[PDB]
């Protein structure tokens, strides 16, 4: 306690070594206040510390970051951190409320005149004070709203100066010309709106033009890059090399995405005030996606969540023209390694939902592009199977809509393509059976061991590897399978069941696309009236491959009468029945010529899986 | 022309379908292969656009695969002709053909599994030369070249796994020197400027993976390149990409674990890793910490008798500085639980922080499963610290203030009460967290352990009342178990858990406390003793070793009865049994009479008639009827 008192008296009588000692004492008190943050003696410390801080803060701004300047900067940092770190809750024994007007006014003035490295903390302190001390400080929100409106108004001029008209030795600019505070503002503004309710109705009208202008803001270099790329017929992505300050560009995009999140939040109920601004939203979204730097993945994730929140509001009809543009992988994902490795499922799931909702009014080219993209997505080598399951479900859902196209040739082609994709997936699954079995057994044993995992060589664990471990034998682990706790056999069975369930619906949809007059049905059994007809030599191959690859995947379920439930279970039997029923809906000639060719392979296959 | 191309491709594929005929010699001509590649590129380019007539789509789709298979079959003969392989790889990676499993199925089974230490070094050197600047090869090609480089090293590692210090004759001095010159020794003046090309990050990740594998498996071969490796790893930390940065951290941690470094770098890297807050690459940070921290004492020894290591204060420093961010606290605690022994000495500054942050980590209203696991894990960590202290004393040490112990105990009781799982019982109709929590609670309250606190401990009136005496809970307990509507599973689970905890605490209470507090015990248990649900009765009366996990905790009814001197409790229980038997609820009456008889046989004389009537009327009758029906069936 003596050390605190001597430091306090030294500070009071103050108004390199001395300044260093003062910095050490003040920041050590900051660190150790946990013993004195809450207590009945808080009012004395508050009233004795406020005057000295206020008196010191009246000095002129200091821009240099070396020597005594750095010392006083650290002093101010670990002095002002007390205000944020203090228990400023709204509990009855709060003692800061009676002495808040002068300090908050001085802090607002500091925000007006201070610099980035100070204004950021000052605005955060103001926000946290308003969150709790709104009881009697309710009358000064006018100054804060005016200041934030001024910042939003001068955003345009600061951007113009930084882009169009454009460490110790550096000079710190004034905070009014920094993108960091602008990017941080929206969360504070939303928090203030949440706190109070008496100054929300009239101010949103003034805010709306500001947010509109901020979103419409664009950089001349990037604009000309995009224009020339469009003239060339291609699409330009990334960061324009003409930009001299890449960090300023990145901060600008961060501010843009923060503003987009603010717009999404405000659209909940005040959408009537933003009705006129809807048509420009999709183009701005596409531009932001194209111009987002590859490194800043968090900005892209925030943009994705913002688009999800906006689309949930049933405003999808405006996104139709840009659906084709968004399908391109370069625009949606980019060249980012982290994005490509972590966030692809989220982006493709939101796009799949958007496509599913508005499927009714899609043109043939969009249908073709979606089919191609998601058929390619089905064959991906992602560690799990949820991404593949989502792609498969989207394809199966779109199968129904694909049959309404005016041109029957295209619909038949697309359905056959979907069947071919399913057959290729079945072959891929067939290729991975031994590895899945071995990994299942190894995981069982490892879980049985119940010992901590260490990433070092061990003689007790010889490194067995095979064909499927070509690119999975390196020490680095992007995501440990232990967290997933996934069993490959179970995942493969789940995916197989989903595909089998969708196969019948796809075949039924194809059953209603016969080209009238293509074939003669003068005399045919009633059992063979509504089946699909008109198969060329290339589709019989697809059907035969589908059968032969589908039958061989039943090894994952590892005399025959089995009167009681034995060997094969109910699930396997019903899956087999569903698989067999699919081939009841084709031309009898195709059935004959397919099974006359497949019978020997089936006979060979039975010797390994007797349940066939 | 496209029909002719399709027909020619189909005919050529039909040829060579029976390779055991010596008729494949026509595949050795190079002009034919070049013409095939040209026509295939043209056909694929036409396919990429919707230019072909609508009648020629599927045939061309199949012809492309046939062409790729033909090219791979030609590649199979003379595997050592690497120029053809590189040209085919360049074509594949340049968006000229479509990939097929055959290429990889050939790479494997011809190069990776080649039974010769020769033909591996040549391939590695050629792949490095293509990678070693030289341009004329896009980034995707470099990545696909690493795709073949790494498996060879992995296979060599696998093939030389034996006791007699097997050497890697494949990894001769020349190959290591070339790797050093081409990857490590090369100091990029400004690799950031090279970032203006796509897919470079993947190549950087591949080289990092190769270096990490080489270190981890042949640490004994880098004594002449330690310094170059350190410079390489430190330089690559500057990368702005998250995944590359964390991979560099993992590599440097591998080296630190497998080698000796001055304490400055280890301290700097550890401090930087702790400050990490991005939720991306969490597993990489976990692996780096696991690889680094265990060997920290060797890398950072401390003076004898000194219990304030700098690396020990650093986690405390960050905990104090960034206490506002919950993610930082979660990460620091996740790191801390895994290593209790290292921080056993410095627990002085950590125990109170853990106890205080317990509430923050898990929200009583609705926490997440991971938060519950972390809270229970920290609880177990502090319990392990206490057990270590006791064992060391047996084989003025810091002890927690009684206030902290009281807060921890009440929080744990509430957490058990609000747990999701249900305590297993013999009567359950057709659990790890609950078992662990109950075992921890039982262990803590042992006499030599915190068990000295039970004397001043009350029966947690707030929680017990709000969980058991609630009007909704009272009516649900008095409700019919048959009706699902009045069978809220969560509430019944809460009743079972609170009953178990009250049983455990009463097992440690003092007889005088029970005699004094009898009215409160009666008030609490009156609702439950009348319940007709078998699980409640099993909780109240039964106590089996199997379900208690090796704990001799006698039932509550037996304990309270034994507390009575050899009273009001006996009369109250007899009245409950009489009214229950009269009402036809045998489940409660039979159990109550069983407990009473096990206490004092003299009371069942006035109850014999009811037991006999029940037996003659319902139980035996229905049992015999059911077995007769089964015999009839």
């Amino acid at each position: 306690m003596a050390t605190s008192l001597i430091e306090d008296v030294v500070k009071k009588l103050s108004v390199y070594t001395e300044l260093k000692v003062k910095a050490e004492a003040a920041c050590a008190l900051r660190d150790s206040l946990d013993h004195y943050t809450a207590g009945p003696a808080y009012p004395a410390f508050l009233k004795k510390v406020m005057p000295v801080f206020i008196h010191i803060l009246r000095q002129q701004p200091v821009f240099q970051t070396t020597g005594e300047q750095g010392h006083m900067q650290k002093l101010r940092n670990c002095i002002l951190e007390i205000l944020h770190r203090l228990p400023t809750s709204q509990t009855p024994p709060e003692h800061f409320e009676p002495y808040a007007h002068e300090i908050v006014d001085l802090l607002l003035e500091l925000v007006r005149t201070d610099n980035e490295d100070n204004v950021i903390l000052c605005v955060k302190i103001l926000s946290d004070i308003m969150r709790h001390q709104h009881k009697i400080m309710s009358g000064k929100v006018q100054t804060f709203l005016n200041l934030i409106q001024e910042l939003f108004e001068q955003l345009d001029k600061v951007v113009r100066d930084q882009l169009d008209n454009t460490q110790a030795n550096r000079l710190l600019p004034r905070g009014m010309y920094s993108f960091k505070v602008l990017a941080e503002c929206p969360i504070i503004v939303v928090s203030i709106f949440q706190v109070h309710r008496s100054a929300v109705t009239p101010n949103v009208k003034a805010f709306v033009p500001l947010i509109k202008s901020a979103l419409l803001c664009q950089a001349k270099a990037q604009d000309q890059a995009h224009r020339e790329a469009a003239a060339r017929g291609t699409i330009h992505i990334g960061v324009s090399p003409n930009i001299k300050n890449r960090a300023a560009f990145g901060d600008f995009i961060t501010a843009q995405v923060k503003t987009m999140s603010f717009l999404a939040y405000l659209l909940r109920q005040y959408s009537s005030q933003l009705s006129d601004f809807l048509p420009h939203l999709p183009d701005i979204i596409v531009r932001l996606l194209r111009d987002c730097p590859r490194d800043k993945s968090s900005a892209r994730k925030e943009l994705f969540v913002a688009i999800r929140h906006i689309i949930n509001f049933n405003f999808r009809k405006i996104f139709l023209p840009k659906i084709d543009e968004l399908l391109d992988e370069r625009t949606l994902v980019g060249d980012g390694l982290t994005v490509h490795e972590t966030m692809r499922p989220l982006a493709y799931s939101m796009l799949a939902d958007l496509i599913h909702h508005v499927r009714d009014q899609l043109s043939p080219e969009q249908i073709r592009k979606t089919v191609e993209v998601y058929t390619r997505n089905l064959q991906d080598n992602f560690p799990g199977t949820s991404f593949q399951t989502m792609s498969a479900k989207l394809l199966l859902n779109m199968a129904e809509c694909i049959a309404r196209l005016p041109n029957k040739v295209d619909a038949r082609h697309y359905l056959i393509m979907i069947l071919n994709a399913i057959a290729d997936k079945f072959a891929a699954m067939n290729r991975q059976y031994p590895n899945a079995v071995k990994l299942s057994k190894q995981y069982a044993q490892q879980a049985a061991k119940n010992v901590p995992e260490t990433y070092l060589a061990d003689k007790e664990n010889p490194p067995d590897w095979d064909e499927i471990d070509i690119f999975n034998a390196t020490p680095i682990k992007i995501s440990n399978p232990r967290d997933r706790a996934a069993d490959p056999v179970v995942d493969n069975k789940f995916l197989f069941r989903n595909l089998m369930t969708g196969l019948k619906n796809t075949f039924y949809q194809l059953k209603s696309c016969n080209i009238p007059g293509a074939v003669d049905l003068t005399g045919a059994p009633a059992h063979w009236t509504d089946v699909a007809y008109g198969f060329t030599a290339e589709e019989v191959k697809v059907i035969a491959k589908l059968f032969r690859e589908g039958a061989y995947v039943f090894r994952y379920y590892e005399y025959m009468a089995n009167f009681y439930m034995v060997s094969s279970s109910k699930e396997e039997k019903e899956l087999l029945e569903t698989f067999a029923t699919v081939f009841h809906c084709i031309d009898p000639a195709t059935f004959h010529e397919v099974f006359q060719q497949e019978i020997p392979r089936l006979y060979e296959m039975i010797h390994e899986h007797t349940a066939l | 022309k496209f029909i002719a191309i399709i027909n020619t491709i189909n005919m050529l594929d039909a040829l060579c379908q029976f390779p055991t005929a010596n008729s494949q010699s026509w595949l050795d001509n190079k002009e034919h292969i070049e013409w095939l590649k040209t026509v295939g590129k043209e056909l694929e380019l036409q396919q990429k656009k919707n230019s072909l007539t609508p009648n020629l789509r599927l045939p061309a789709h199949q012809a492309s695969e046939q062409l790729m298979n033909i090219l791979t079959k030609a590649l199979d003969r003379n595997p050592n002709d690497l120029d053809a392989l590189f040209s085919l790889v360049e074509g594949i990676t340049s968006d000229d053909f479509r990939e097929t499993p055959a290429l990889l199925s050939h790479i494997y089974n011809k190069i990776i599994r080649s039974d010769s230490i020769d033909f591996w070094r040549i391939t590695i050197l050629r792949c490095l030369d293509i990678y070693s600047g030289k341009t004329a090869s896009q980034r995707m090609k470099w990545y696909l070249l690493h795709n073949i480089v790494n498996p060879i090293i992995a296979m060599d590692v696998m093939r030389t796994w034996d006791d007699p210090n097997k050497a890697s004759r494949l990894l001769d001095r020349t190959v290591i020197d070339s790797i050093n010159t081409k990857i490590w020794k090369v100091n990029l003046p400004d690799p950031q400027e090279d970032l203006l090309q796509p897919r470079v990050d993947h190549t950087r990740m591949e080289v990092l993976q190769l270096s990490a594998m080489l270190v981890k498996y042949r640490h004994a071969l880098l004594q002449d390149a330690r310094k170059d490796f350190i410079k390489f790893a430190w330089t690559y930390i500057r990368l702005d990409d998250v995944i590359n940065k964390h991979a560099a951290y993992v590599v440097i941690g591998y080296f630190i674990a497998h080698y000796e470094t001055p304490a400055k770098i280890v301290s700097q890297i550890y401090f930087s890793l702790l400050k990490t807050n991005q939720n991306e690459g969490r597993a990489l940070v976990t692996q780096a910490l696991e690889l680094m921290a265990p060997v920290m004492p060797k890398r950072c020894p401390f003076p004898p008798g000194d219990r304030n290591p700098v690396w020990a204060l650093a986690p405390r420093r960050i905990l104090a500085e960034e206490s506002q961010n919950v993610q930082q606290m979660t990460a620091i605690f996740h790191y801390l639980v895994r290593h209790p022994d290292l921080f056993y000495d410095t627990r002085d500054k950590f125990a109170m922080l853990i106890i205080q942050c317990l509430r923050k980590v898990a929200s009583p209203p609705n926490p997440s499963n991971d938060n519950r696991k972390l809270a229970l894990n920290m609880m177990w960590l502090i319990w392990q610290w206490e057990q270590r202290r006791v064992e060391s004393k047996l084989s003025a040490e810091f002890q927690i203030p009684s206030v902290g112990r009281h807060k921890m105990i009440r929080y744990l009781v509430e957490f058990i009460a609000q747990l999701n799982e249900r305590y297993p019982l013999p009567s359950a109709r057709p659990n790890e967290l609950c078992k662990k929590a109950t075992a921890l609670l039982y262990n803590l309250l042992q006499p030599q352990y915190w068990g000295d606190l039970v004397e001043e401990m009350d029966l947690f009136p707030n929680v017990t009342d709000l969980v058991l005496a609630g009007e909704k809970s009272a009516t649900l307990l008095s409700a019919d178990p048959s009706d699902p509507e009045k069978c809220d599973d969560k509430l019944i689970t809460s009743i079972i858990n609170t009953l178990q905890v009250v049983r455990i605490v009463l097992h440690f209470k003092s007889d005088r406390w029970i005699l004094d507090n009898m009215p409160q015990i009666q008030k609490i248990l009156e609702k439950c003793l009348k319940s007709a649900n078998p699980e409640i009765q099993d909780c109240l009366h039964m106590a089996d070793r199997k379900y208690d996990g090796d704990r001799d905790v006698k039932p509550t009814i037996k304990r309270i009865l034994d507390a009575v001197p050899e009273s009001e409790l006996i009369a109250w229980l007899s009245g409950i049994a009489t009214e229950s038997m009269a009402a036809g609820n045998y489940v409660s009456g039979i159990n109550i009479l069983w407990s009473l008889g096990h206490r004092k046989p003299s009371i069942i004389d006035q109850h014999i008639p009811a037991i006999m009537r029940s037996l003659q009327s319902k139980l035996a009758r229905d049992h015999v009827s059911h077995y007769a029906a089964l015999g009839h069936q």
